[PDB]
Parts: C-alpha cells; sequence; structure tokens
DNA sequence: AAGCAGTAGAGCATGC
DNA sequence: TGCTCTACTGCTTCGATATCG
DNA sequence: AAGCAGTAGAGCA
DNA sequence: GCATGCTCTACTGCTTCGATATCG
C-alpha cells in the first residue's frame, strides 16, 4: 500500500557469553550490538521517522513481557524512534554498564528458544496501523542452542514456519566468535557478516512516492488517453520551525485577522477590494476578476505534432523533467497505444510536443516529451524507467543576452597540456554522495542537541575537494602551464 | 548580471571571470494591494496577529515570550536562535573552484535539478585570464571531457556543485553551468517493464497504423536543397500569454469601469495554436487509429442558470367532413 | 449500574497505558448511556440526571480534566452526541442543569482541534437554545457575548471547513429568532455577513459550490427574518436581493443529487412571502411552473416543503389582484385558465387537482370586483361540482375522500363574499359538511 | 479474507486448521462485526486445540468479555463452555472473575448461558475426594453464591 | 493526491 | 577651486507564509 | 528579512 | 391508494503530506 510503515524487532542474545568479552581486550559483541542498535534508531529517526523500532533483549535472568515468560525481558516498545528511548538505551556501554545491565535486570539464566519467537510474533500482532514489512533482527553469534532436546528444535523449526507463513522474515546478523566467515552450519533454512550498513551509511534519507499529479493526454480532439506525472529530483529541504511558549514549552496556537476601519469593528472578507495603483489613479478589481484573468484551458497536455529528438537543444532550461506514466486507471486500454507510439517514436528517433496545464486555473505551458527506453541484466541494474520526460521549454523572457562584443584567440599548443591535466584528473563521475553540508551539520547538531551528548560532530565535507591530493597528485607542470605563453607580464 | 569569481585549479591556477546568467522562470513584480469596500483606500485596514495559548480562552503571550524549536522523533526540541545562530555553516566568502572532471558521461539530460543556467563566459582587463580560460574550454570541446564546478553565491548562500559543459557557437564558446543533485534529491523507484506484456502486446496492424500517425504529423521539415531540417512551429519564440492577458484587462477596466470580463482575443489563439494543415492531412489516419483500436472506457455561474359543431365552422377552424 | 460505570470511567483517566484507556471509556460510556434512555420511571430518572450531572463525578467533569489529550476522542464525540438526545428524552426539567451544558460546549468547541467533535457540540447548544424558549434563562445564557464570540470567529480564522461553517451560520441567526431584546444593534450588521458569503458561493466565476453552506446560511436566513422583518415599504432593495438569491437557488435548475439548497430555499419563501409582494408579480409564470414541478418531485420532504411554498404563493398574489383589479386582468384570466386546464385533465393523483380547486377558491374573491355575476355563477358551478362526485354515485365504492377539505375550503371562500345567497342547495350544503364530519 | 473464510469454516470445520496461526494474529484489529466473524471461526475448532489459553489471555480476552453486544458476548462464553475440562485451577479462577458480573444483565439467553456453565463448575469442583488449595476450594465459594 | 469512513437516497416489503 | 567616505540602493537569495491537490 | 558591490552627494586642501 | 419501515451502494467531505506560488 501507500502508507504502510517499515517495522524492525532488534533481538539481542544476552545469554552466556557476549557479556563477557569472549576472553578478549578490544570490544565485546555486546557493545558492538549496542552501538549498531544507537546507530540505527539515530540514521531512522530522521531518515524514516514514521517506522516502527521495539528493542528485546533475551537469556536474561529477570523476566517482564505481556505473556508472562521465564527470562525474557522487554525494553521498549513498537512505536516511533523517540529521543527518551535512546537516552535509555545508550546505558549499556563499558564495564559499569554492564553491572548497570546486571543490577537492571541480570544476565545469564537457562534460555529458551522459540517462545522468544512468540514473544515478537505479540509484539507485531497488537500495532493498530498497517505494515508492509516485517523483520526480525537476530545479534547473535552461537550455532546450537537446541544442543541436548531434540523436540526443541523440532518445536524452533516448526515455530519459525509458522513466522514464515503469515509474512515475518528474519535474519541474523551473525556475530563472528574469531572474527571470520567460519561457521556454515545450518541455519540457512530459517534465514532468508557485514555490519557497516547498520553502522553509519544512511545519515540522510527519505522515504516517499507520489504521483503530484494524475491528468489526460489528448491528440489535440477528441482521442483521449490517461497519463501520470511522477517525480524524481524534488529539492529536498529541512523542517520548517514551531513556535513555542518557552516557559512550559508548549505550542501557541497562531491567530490573526484584519481589522479597524480606523474606529473599531472586524472585516469579514466580503468588503475588501483588489487595488493595483499606477502612478496618480488606481485600478480597482474583485477578487474573483483577479481570479480569473488567469483562465485558457482545460487540465491536461494537448498534443501538437511530433519533433525528432535532435533538433531541440537539451541546455534550454529552467525546470527539473518530471516524468510521465500510462495508468489505466482512467481509461482503459492506454499502456497498449504509449509502447506503440513509445517503439515507433523510438525506431523513428521522434519526440511528441504538447501545450500542458497542471491543475484546474493555469495559464498555458509548452512542454516537449522525448522518450527513453529502459535497461536491464542479470544484476538487475536500474538507470532508466521505460517512459518519457517532460523537458520543460522557455517562452521568449526567460532568455537573456549577453554583451557578447570580444573575440581573441591564442596558439594551439595549451590544448594538450590541458589534456594531460584533464586526464591526470580522469575518473568515473560518480552515482550518488556529495552530500548537503549544511542540512547535515544540521542534523547532528539537533542531534547532539536532543542527546546533549558532547559537541557538534562536524560533518567532513565532501563538496569540498582534495587540493593536497590534487597538487602533488598532478606535480610539477602547473608551473608550465602558468607560464607557457600567459604569465600577467606586469 | 555580471558575477566575478576567481577560477582556480589546484591551488595556484588563477583565471580571473566572470558569469552571466540566463534561462530562467519569470514573473511580474506588482502584487494586489488590499483595500477596503465603499472608501477604496489602502490604509484603512491593519492586520494584527497574536499567540493566545490552549485554555479555557486567550489567555494570550507576547513577542518577548516565544521561542521556536524543531519536531525531532516525538517530540519538540527547543532552544531557538543564539544555539542555531552560533552553531551554524561558514561559506568563507564566494567559491568557483574546481573539484574534478569527468569523461564518460553519465552526466545526462535529465539530471539538472538547477533552476537556472549560468553561462560563464570571460573577463575583461587585458584578458589573459579569458585567453587561458578559451585554451580551457578549446581543450574541452575537442572531447568528451565535462568539467565540475564547486560554485556558491555568498556567505549567506548554500553551496553548490555543477556540470560545466563548454558550448557549440560560432562567435564564442563561453562555457555553460547546470547545478546537480545531491545524495538526498534523486530519489527513485522501479516502474514496470513493457516489452514481455503478455496481455497489453500491439499488434503490428496497430503499429504501422501509429508509423502512419508520425509520418502525417511532422512539424520540421528538410527543404531548400541545403539538406538540413528547418522547424515549422518553434516554441521558443512566442512571448507568454497570461501577462498579455493580463495587460489587456487592466487597460478594460481602466477605460470601462462598468463592463464584466471580456474573454480572450482570438489570435492568441491563433498564436498558440498550430498550423492545422497538419490537422487536415491527419483528419484520414487518426479516424483510421480511432477506428482499430478497441473500446477505450461545474463553475458556479453555470451550475444555477349539431349546431355547435356547425358555429365551429361558421368562424374558424381547420377544414371539413 | 450507573456510578461505577462512572467512578470507573474516572478511573481509567489517570491510570498509566494510555490508548488501553480510551476503549475502556468508550465501552463504559456506550453501555452507560444506553441504559440511562431505556428507564421509564420518574424515581429512576429523578436519580440518573444527578448521577450523570454530577460534580464528583459523571459525565461533566470528564470533559474538562480529559480535554487536553487526543486519545480520548472517540469518548469526547460519544459524550457530546449523548447529551443532544438526553435533551430530548427529557424536556424543560433540565433547566438548572444549563448553564454547565452551555459552558461545555462553548469550551470544547474553543479548545478543541478536530471537525468531528466541533459538530456535536454545536447540535447540542442549537437544541438547547430551542427548547429554552423566549422565556427566563436567557438573561443567564448570555447572549451578548455568545454573539462577540461566533461573530469574530469569521474574521479570526483562516479555514473553518464546511460543516462547522454550516452551523455557525445558523447559530448566528437562532439569537435573532429567540430572545430579540439584546440583539437590537448587532442585526443590522449581521444582513451584510449572511448576504457577502451567499453572494461569493453563487456569482463566482472562478469555483465549483460548496453546498453545506448555502444550506446552512439559507437556514440561518430563514430565522433572522422572524422577528427582524424587512418588507418591500420602507428600503425596499435587501429584499429584492433576498429574492434574487433565493430565486437563483430555485430556479428550474439541472438534475441533482443532494437536495439541500432547494429545500431550503422553498422554505425561506412558504414563511417570509410576505416581505417581498411587488417583486413577487413579475415571475407569476416562471413561479407557477417551477412550483409545480417540484410539488411532485417523489420525494417524501421536498413535496413537504413545495406544497406549503405553492399555497403562500398563490395566497399571497391573490390579495395583490384583488386590490387592483383593473391592470391584474390578464393575471386574473391566465390563474383561472391555469385552474381550469388542470380540472379538466383526466389524471391520477388526487394533489394533482387539489391545489387546483384551491386556487380556484382562492381566485372566486377578486371575481367579484370586475363582473359581480361570476360570482354567483361560481356557488353553483361550486356545489354542483362537488355533491355527485361522492355524495351518490359510489357512496361506498369510491377512494375519493381526500379532496373534500378543498372542497369545503373553497365553498366557505366563495360564499363569504356573495350577497343574496339562492337559498336552494343548502339542503345539499348541510348533507356535505354533515358528511365531512 | 475473513468474510469468505467463516463462509467456508461455517459448514466445514477442518479448513480453519492451516489459518488457525493466523486468525488469531488478526484478531486484535477488527473492532466490529468482523470480531463476531473470528470469534465465530474460532469456536469451531477449539475442542481439540493444545492449549488455547495463552494465545486467548494475550490477545486481550478480559476487555472482549465485556464490550457491548448481544452476539459477541454470546460467543465469548460458548468458547468458555468449551474450555473448561481443559485448565488449571490458578487460571479457572481468574476466568471466573468477569463472568459472574452476568447477574445484573438483560437478554436471558446471555444469562441461560451464564447459569449454564455455572451448573457444571458446581457438579465437577464439588471436591469428591478430602482437600485442595485455596484456588480449587474458591470457585465453588464464588459459584455457591450465584447459584442462590 | 490517497485512504477511509459516514450519511443521504432509492427501492422492496408492510400496514390502514 | 580637487579625490575618498557615505547615503542610498537595486537586486538577490533564503526564510516564513499561504494555497492546492 | 539579510548582504554586495554600483552610482552620485559631502570633508580636508 | 397513501403512509411508513428497513438496507445497501455510491457520493462526499475530512485528514495528512508534499509540492508550488508569494511576500518579506
Amino acid at each position: 500500500k501507500y502508507s504502510g510503515r517499515d517495522s524492525l524487532i532488534f533481538l539481542v542474545d544476552a545469554s552466556k557469553a557476549m557479556f563477557e568479552s569472549q576472553s578478549e581486550d578490544e570490544l565485546t559483541p555486546f557493545d558492538m550490538s549496542i552501538q549498531c542498535i544507537q546507530s540505527v534508531y539515530i540514521s531512522k529517526i530522521i531518515s524514516s521517522d514514521r517506522d516502527l523500532l521495539a528493542v528485546v533483549f533475551y537469556g536474561t535472568e529477570k523476566d517482564k513481557n505481556s505473556v508472562n515468560f521465564k527470562n525474557i525481558y522487554v525494553l521498549q516498545e513498537l512505536d516511533n524512534p523517540g529521543a527518551k528511548r535512546i537516552l535509555e538505551l545508550d546505558q549499556f556501554k563499558g564495564q559499569q554498564g554492564q553491572k548497570r545491565f546486571q543490577d537492571m535486570m541480570g544476565h545469564g539464566s537457562d534460555y529458551s528458544l522459540s517462545e522468544v519467537l512468540w514473544v515478537c510474533a505479540n509484539l507485531f500482532s497488537d500495532v493498530q496501523f498497517k505494515m508492509s514489512h516485517k523483520r526480525i533482527m537476530l545479534f547473535t553469534n552461537e550455532d546450537n542452542p537446541h544442543g541436548n532436546d531434540s523436540a526443541k528444535a523440532s518445536r524452533a523449526r516448526t515455530k519459525a514456519g509458522d513466522l514464515r507463513d503469515t509474512g515475518i522474515f528474519l535474519d541474523l546478523m551473525h556475530l563472528k566468535k574469531p572474527g571470520g566467515f567460519d561457521i556454515s552450519l545450518f541455519y540457512r533454512d530459517i534465514i532468508s557478516s557485514k555490519l557497516e550498513d547498520l553502522l553509519r551509511k544512511v545519515r540522510a534519507k527519505e522515504t516517499r512516492k507520489r504521483a503530484l499529479s494524475r491528468l489526460k493526454l489528448k491528440l489535440n480532439k477528441d482521442i483521449v488517453i490517461s497519463v501520470g506525472i511522477y517525480n524524481l529530483v524534488q529539492k529536498a529541504l529541512k523542517p520548517p520551525p514551531i513556535k513555542l511558549y518557552r516557559e512550559t514549552n508548549e505550542p501557541v496556537k497562531t491567530k490573526t485577522r484584519t481589522f479597524n476601519t480606523s474606529t473599531g469593528g472586524l472585516l469579514l472578507p466580503s468588503d475588501t477590494k483588489r487595488s493595483q495603483i499606477y502612478g496618480s489613479r488606481q485600478i480597482i478589481l474583485e477578487k474573483e476578476e483577479t481570479e480569473e484573468l488567469k483562465r485558457f484551458d482545460d487540465p491536461g497536455l494537448m498534443l501538437m505534432g511530433f519533433k525528432p529528438l535532435v533538433l531541440l537543444k537539451k541546455h534550454h532550461y529552467l525546470r527539473p523533467s518530471l516524468f510521465v506514466y500510462p495508468e489505466e486507471s482512467l481509461v482503459i486500454g492506454s499502456s497498449t497505444l504509449f509502447s506503440a507510439l513509445l517503439i515507433k517514436c523510438l525506431e523513428k528517433e521522434v519526440a511528441a510536443l504538447c501545450r500542458y496545464t497542471p491543475r484546474r486555473n493555469i495559464p498555458p505551458y509548452f512542454v516537449a516529451l522525448v522518450p527513453q527506453e529502459e535497461e536491464l541484466d542479470d544484476q538487475k541494474i536500474q538507470v532508466t524507467p521505460p517512459g518519457f520526460q517532460l523537458v520543460f521549454l522557455p517562452f521568449a523572457d526567460d532568455k537573456r543576452k549577453m554583451p557578447f562584443t570580444e573575440k581573441i584567440m591564442a596558439t594551439p599548443e595549451q590544448v594538450g597540456k590541458m589534456k594531460a591535466i584533464v586526464e591526470k584528473l580522469r575518473f568515473t563521475y560518480r552515482s550518488d554522495s556529495f552530500e548537503n553540508p549544511v542540512l547535515q551539520q544540521h542534523f547532528r547538531n539537533l542531534e547532539a542537541l536532543a542527546l546533549d551528548l558532547m559537541e557538534p560532530e562536524q560533518a567532513v565535507d565532501l563538496t569540498l575537494p582534495k587540493v593536497e591530493a590534487m597538487n602533488k597528485r598532478l606535480g610539477s607542470l602547473v608551473d608550465e602551464f602558468k607560464e607557457l605563453v600567459y604569465p600577467p607580464d606586469y | 548580471i555580471h558575477w566575478p569569481c576567481r577560477l582556480t585549479i589546484g591551488s595556484n591556477l588563477s583565471i580571473r571571470i566572470a558569469a552571466y546568467k540566463s534561462i530562467l522562470q519569470e514573473r511580474v513584480k506588482k502584487t494586489w494591494t488590499v483595500v477596503d469596500a465603499k472608501t477604496l483606500k489602502k490604509e484603512d485596514i491593519q492586520k494584527e496577529t497574536v499567540y493566545c495559548l490552549n485554555d479555557d480562552d486567550e489567555t494570550e503571550v507576547l513577542k518577548e515570550d516565544i521561542i521556536q524549536g524543531f519536531r525531532y522523533g516525538s517530540d519538540i526540541v527547543p532552544f531557538s536562535k543564539v544555539d542555531e545562530e552560533q552553531m551554524k555553516y561558514k561559506s568563507e566568502g564566494k567559491c568557483f573552484s574546481v573539484l574534478g572532471f569527468c569523461k564518460s558521461s553519465q552526466v545526462q539530460r535529465r539530471f539538472f535539478m538547477g533552476n537556472q543556467v549560468l553561462k560563464v563566459f570571460a573577463a575583461r582587463d587585458d584578458e589573459a585570464a579569458a585567453v587561458a580560460l578559451s585554451s580551457l574550454i578549446h581543450a574541452l570541446d575537442d572531447l568528451d571531457m565535462v568539467a565540475i564546478v564547486r560554485y556558491a553565491y555568498d556567505k549567506r548562500a548554500n553551496p553548490q556543485v555543477g556540470v560545466a559543459f563548454p558550448h557549440i557557437k560560432h562567435n564564442y564558446e563561453c562555457l555553460v553551468y547546470v547545478q546537480l543533485p545531491f545524495m538526498e534529491d534523486l530519489r527513485q523507484y522501479m516502474f514496470s517493464s513493457l516489452k514481455n506484456s503478455k496481455k497489453y502486446a500491439p499488434t503490428e496492424a496497430q503499429l504501422n497504423a501509429v508509423d502512419a500517425l508520425i509520418d502525417s504529423m511532422s512539424l520540421a521539415k528538410k527543404d531548400e536543397k541545403t539538406d538540413t531540417l528547418e522547424d515549422l512551429f518553434p516554441t521558443t519564440k512566442i512571448p507568454n500569454p497570461r501577462f498579455q492577458r493580463l495587460f489587456q484587462c487592466l487597460l478594460h477596466r481602466a477605460l470601462h469601469p462598468r463592463e464584466p470580463l471580456p474573454p480572450i482575443q482570438q489570435h492568441i489563439w491563433n498564436m498558440l495554436n498550430p498550423p492545422a494543415e497538419v490537422t487536415t492531412k491527419s483528419q484520414i489516419p487518426l479516424s483510421k487509429i480511432k477506428t482499430l483500436f478497441p473500446l477505450i472506457e461545474v463553475t458556479a455561474q453555470e451550475i444555477f442558470q349539431a349546431e355547435n359543431f356547425r358555429v365551429l365552422v361558421k368562424q374558424k377552424k381547420a377544414s371539413f367532413e | 449500574g450507573v456510578r461505577c460505570s462512572l467512578l470507573r470511567l474516572q478511573e481509567t483517566l489517570s491510570a498509566a497505558d494510555r490508548c488501553g484507556a480510551a476503549l475502556a471509556g468508550h465501552q463504559l460510556i456506550r453501555g452507560l448511556g444506553q441504559e440511562c434512555v431505556l428507564s421509564s420511571s420518574p424515581a429512576v430518572l429523578a436519580l440518573q440526571t444527578s448521577l450523570v450531572f454530577s460534580r464528583d463525578f459523571g459525565l461533566l467533569v470528564f470533559v474538562r480534566k480529559s480535554l487536553n489529550s487526543i486519545e480520548f476522542r472517540e469518548c469526547r464525540e460519544e459524550i457530546l452526541k449523548f447529551l443532544c438526545i438526553f435533551l430530548e428524552k427529557m424536556g424543560q426539567k433540565i433547566a438548572p442543569y444549563s448553564v454547565e451544558i452551555k459552558n461545555t460546549c462553548t469550551s470544547v468547541y474553543t479548545k478543541d482541534r478536530a471537525a468531528k467533535c466541533k459538530i456535536p457540540a454545536l447540535d447540542l447548544l442549537i437544541k438547547l437554545l430551542q427548547t429554552f424558549r423566549s422565556s427566563r434563562l436567557m438573561d443567564e445564557f448570555k447572549i451578548g457575548e455568545l454573539f462577540s464570540k461566533f461573530y469574530g470567529e469569521l474574521a479570526l480564522k483562516k479555514k473553518i471547513p464546511d460543516t462547522v461553517l454550516e452551523k455557525v451560520y445558523e447559530l448566528l441567526g437562532l439569537l435573532g429568532e429567540v430572545h430579540p431584546s439584546e440583539m437590537i444593534n448587532n442585526a443590522e450588521n449581521l444582513f451584510r455577513a449572511f448576504l457577502g458569503e451567499l453572494k461569493t458561493q453563487m456569482t463566482s466565476a472562478v469555483r465549483e459550490p460548496k453546498l453545506p453552506v448555502l444550506a446552512g446560511c439559507l437556514k440561518g436566513l430563514s430565522s433572522l427574518l422572524c422577528n427582524f422583518t424587512k418588507s418591500m415599504e420602507e428600503d425596499p432593495q435587501t429584499s429584492r436581493e433576498i429574492f434574487n438569491f433565493v430565486l437563483k437557488a430555485i430556479r428550474p435548475q439541472i438534475d441533482l443529487k443532494r437536495y439541500a439548497v432547494p429545500s431550503a430555499g422553498l422554505r425561506l419563501f412558504a414563511l417570509h412571502a410576505s416581505q417581498f409582494s411587488t417583486c413577487l408579480l413579475d415571475n407569476y409564470v416562471s413561479l407557477f411552473e417551477v412550483l409545480l414541478k417540484w410539488c411532485a418531485h417523489t420525494n417524501v420532504e421536498l413535496k413537504k416543503a413545495a406544497l406549503s411554498a405553492l399555497e403562500s404563493f398563490l395566497k399571497q398574489v391573490s390579495n395583490m389582484v384583488a386590490k387592483n383589479a383593473e391592470m391584474h386582468k390578464n393575471k386574473l384570466q391566465y390563474f383561472m385558465e391555469q385552474f381550469y386546464g388542470i380540472i379538466r385533465n383526466v389524471d391520477s393523483n388526487n394533489k394533482e387537482l387539489s391545489i387546483a380547486i384551491r386556487g380556484y377558491g382562492l381566485f372566486a374573491g377578486p371575481c367579484k370586483v370586475i363582473n359581480a355575476k361570476d360570482v354567483d355563477f361560481m356557488y353553483v358551478e361550486l356545489i354542483q361540482r362537488c355533491k355527485q362526485m361522492f355524495l351518490t354515485q359510489t357512496d361506498t365504492g369510491d377512494d375519493r375522500v381526500y379532496q373534500m377539505p378543498s372542497f369545503l375550503q373553497s365553498v366557505a371562500s366563495v360564499l363569504l363574499y356573495l350577497d343574496t345567497v339562492p337559498e336552494v342547495y343548502t339542503p345539499v350544503l348541510e348533507h356535505l359538511v354533515v358528511m365531512q364530519i | 479474507f475473513i468474510v469468505c473464510l467463516n463462509k467456508v469454516t461455517k459448514s466445514f470445520p477442518p479448513l480453519a486448521d492451516r489459518f488457525m496461526n493466523a486468525v488469531f494474529f488478526l484478531l486484535p484489529k477488527f473492532h466490529g462485526v468482523l470480531k463476531t466473524l473470528c470469534l465465530e471461526v474460532v469456536l469451531c475448532r477449539v475442542e481439540g486445540m493444545t492449549e488455547l489459553y495463552f494465545q486467548l489471555k494475550s490477545k486481550d480476552f478480559v476487555q472482549v468479555m465485556r464490550h457491548r453486544d448481544d452476539e459477541r458476548q454470546k460467543v465469548c462464553l460458548d468458547i468458555i463452555y468449551k474450555m473448561m475440562p481443559k485448565l488449571k485451577p490458578v487460571e479457572l479462577r481468574e476466568l471466573l472473575n468477569p463472568v459472574v458480573e452476568f447477574v445484573s444483565h438483560p437478554s436471558t439467553t446471555c444469562r441461560e448461558q451464564m447459569y449454564n456453565i455455572l451448573m457444571w463448575i458446581h457438579d465437577n469442583y464439588r471436591d469428591p475426594e478430602s482437600e485442595t488449595d485455596n484456588d480449587s476450594q474458591e470457585i465453588f465459594k464464588l459459584a455457591k453464591d450465584v447459584l442462590i
């Protein structure tokens, strides 16, 4: 569906060994799990802040759950990422946090098996929303928790199937006991290690997919089909403030009005005119006339002929392009016609040209529909989906004209050394990763404000170049490139 | 606008440089003042804004009692301005420095995001910098070597990265500049495939019908024995019609101050319409495709608008008998 | 049964695990206010009023100790949808408990943010002010401030949605109907706030009309015009504008559903017709056509609200033609030939021709002004028409007893005017009216 | 899903058992007549299940034996007349705590079901051996006190 | 735009 | 009677505000 | 509601 | 022959989110 949120239960193994440092001095796997869980909450509190996140430790001494099972202790409950819940969470670090774990719940017991999955199931059942994905993320190391009883093993693989059928899928981040890919054992049936994607990799993201407009494409007379204009590059910005009463920290319910005809008394909106002075005199209208003087067309796309893909110069530009698609919701039998027109436009390299009105009262606007075709391999790479593209087109007063009157050339020798410089600085561009420093430092400012930890975590500036790794990279040709013909010569 | 900066490659290659703006969205600089009825004056009304509370009534607060907060998770975190003014980014003046370069054109049409186009030209004043950058453009034009700039306006502004592609023009070759998306902008999802469609597969009769329609509906033609295409109906020279509609409507109410709204002039629709000879040419294949494809599928002022029969013969009636 | 289901309703307010307690509140209120309705004894009904309306526990301290929350909203809706019916099972014996109900409704409106809990807390207040009439308590329900609140909130509030701008527009006119002693100064500044909106929702050529504001503004104007009349005598322009707006609200329209604009334009017509009487003249043809059209709309409330409009139309043009029956002779002849063409038809319905018979007995009056014999052609034509339809012919094998009211009303309306009653048909007139007895 | 599942299961019992672990997953989500439909499904396959009680008390059975209906509160007692003779009196003494708030109920069929479960809980908890704990002797003390 | 949730209205069956 | 400060200042870019689907 | 250089009126000489 | 009683289906308005135009 559309508003089906993502779910995640964290399930941690605190039974026998990980609370101890595995007889090492580096990092206990318990601290590894708590750091990963805290980083996932910190990432999804601004990445996907409508989802569901629970956390459950099993194998501990004392117990609390709604089922009343022995030695299963839940910590939080299925809700949003909350700052107070992560400030509860971050108290289990180091030896002092290990002893806090001891005095709060105590580790070590005869840990049972699939009843922990039953508690996960009843934690998923009692939600009063809709959920798209159901993922159980098990943080453990060991291999045989049914090392003596075989009926416990059969019951474990029965209850795992009872979670398999109603749509609950689990993966276990297998804690490497020596630090390697060693245990190639027999839980490939229950499942459907690397933790860096849980550790850093999602500091700024948002989850959304909207249709933006659902219009009609007409071939200028009566022949009408449906189309829907999705969006791809939306220029995201930080969320805006909220006014607040600094005594008790409550918002203040702003209300405004217009009043005072120089005596006292309100003015309900029926007794205001809309005016424009032009020097001496005024021009008065009504609100309905000053909203009516922009009305040209019904909403949609009327087609006005076909032009090849070559003579439209794709540097004429004023707004980002959107992306059509042929729904079969308004009319029926539209994907057939659009696929036929698309393959003929492709094999004849031609593009449509249209007049476009988005909403129920908008002045008209000329657009160019340029086709595109998909691409797919065994790895399922996806750079293009199979539709069109609406290049917006300027009309006449978008283009300015530069003064233009200089023309002096030089000798064709610097092009070779500049070719050497650009080949020195030659690389594949990217696929991602030039993130916005202002938004990212604001994110971490808000993290340190709501968590009072230490300081602004200074975001690394990827937008900045690498001048140390560029100047010595190119070397001692910059002096000759500077002083072949052009020093400033004083 | 002459925006001045210094294009420095590495840390030593200084090129004094100016950039002018180009294709941009255009609007009109005169909004509608709100006056009152029956006195027709601006100052006769004034607005107020108050912030009350959510008690039984409006136990108000004042301007000196309000801090801004932000949503964070499931609460609002306070500490309005001196906090978020002290812990702000600093841009260190203007920046026009080259980030890198590229060869394989994965930079393409559909990934631009930047609602202007900066034509970055040159400088004046004994153009050593401009002959240096024309060497740069004269080295970039003969290959697919694009440039990538970091650009920002001022210390209050926001930082930008953008494509710089050389040109194709006779009198000049000045470098273009578009902005570029960031890692948070480029969301992308899974639109379905159309080729291996067992239900929506088109018949080649319909394919050649649509091909006949495309051949019947062209808009640019190669003529005059220079063997290049020349375009009919260019949608890059027409002036924008909504300000002309506004112009003539304000002229109308300035002249005849009682009349209703005039409907739109006719030459405006002629100019915004194509030459209908292509409609006359396409009259036949459009009817053809309408036959051969299968069965496809209130404004307020418009919603509320013996002897009796004897004397019957003697006086006047219809025919007899 | 109650007060245990009230102390537990106060027990599920401060306890933890909220939204597990809001459902307990809904469970308790639906079982309380269902038992508190099926009770026919004034003993236990004399108790339960004081249990429910108490001050320690009870259904009015809940909505003041559970209002700064969001989970309890189904509960705070259910209370205000129950009190609109417990004001109906009872009557005027909620006389002491009434300023507290008014304060509950005013605060639940002004402190809440929904619009499904601002509708039942404006049905309760309207039914309250329509039970406690022009009476004593209206100096306690302080109208001089309850007007200024709900009249400031049309300016100092942005986007009050649709079905809250209905009931605000209706409650601003009920205060001019009941208790009109305090609304002398501020009913002159209410016709402008009823006409500007009603213009904007019907003459604007940019948008599509919102019909549940037209319903509310017509139902508010139709009760401000009681006790604050604007006839066509002293300043006949505002009544012309009200006639034009009701006349756009009754045009012979397109086919529709959601009949709530015609069924409010017609009821503004069928009561306050006398204010506009000159302007009611020259549109007699089209008005008669559309009211006969709407008179059989196969909808069992649109017929009932069209018939009285037709009757008041006929009765209010009759006293204008019978005042100056020299230049209105073509009007008189047209109405007469129309009633004749109705009654000569051989049709199905009795309310098809009963309106014709009553119109003929109405217009029997102004024939005396021009001929003084055609009245005597009547009352013999009428009695001869009236007897054999049901007296002799099928005395017991007919289904025709449903137009004898229009028969006797018409006979009386013609019998009033003439002199020299012709003395022979009276022993059948006194079989007639004893047959109606 | 649940509408047609109720239709098939009203005429055929043993097609519930593929879905019996997926009706309980849905049960805290249907606040209407559909909850009566799920409980109508549940009653077909109670006499023969293993435990049922942990899932029932985990799915908040107490605040759903106390809503307002007659059909819901009749099926909510037909399952409890089904699952008497397999429970232990540590939990039957918490089941007999909200089923004896049916002395002040209308709808004589619902009271008939109540005085129909109490009639067995008196005759087969008379303790025919000598003595027991303070629960198997307290359920008799609260069912010798509504049958009077 | 998207989901949903609540009420108005029409047609079958009944009564005086 | 001669060259730098200075009042303005047009513009330009975020930032808050309001509308619409 | 905030900055950035452009274009004519003042101050010491 | 007229009034009422009862159900189900399609119309319609609300709520939340995101994108767009406007005014400083």
